[PDB]
């Protein structure tokens, strides 16, 4: 049952960079939104 | 990180509005111990 093959692997690290916005609310109140601009421009529209 | 190129930026406003504050002080200081040697050096108004 033991087989060798070929499998797409990652080779790099990710990348999380804060924006200003991450940046104003660690500051202002200890805290980060992850993804805090898509969360922001889904607020008034349907697909909350 | 954005973070650091806040407190970077905010730590060398310290340091420059700072050095503002001390060279005003300087000014006053120069201010007041001119007022000093004034009234330590005049006499009284019925003694002239």
């Amino acid at each position: 049952y033991i087989s060798t093959q070929v499998v797409s692997a990652p080779i790099s690290y990710g990348h999380f960079i804060m924006g200003k916005e991450n940046a104003v609310t660690a500051i202002a109140y200890r805290a980060i939104m992850a993804d805090f601009t898509q969360f922001t421009v889904n607020a008034g529209t349907e697909q909350q | 990180t954005v973070i650091d190129q806040i407190l970077n930026i905010n730590a060398l406003h310290t340091v420059l509005r700072s050095l503002k504050n001390s060279a005003d002080s300087l000014e006053r200081g120069l201010i007041h111990a001119f007022m000093q040697t004034l009234l330590r050096k005049s006499p009284p108004q019925f003694i002239v």
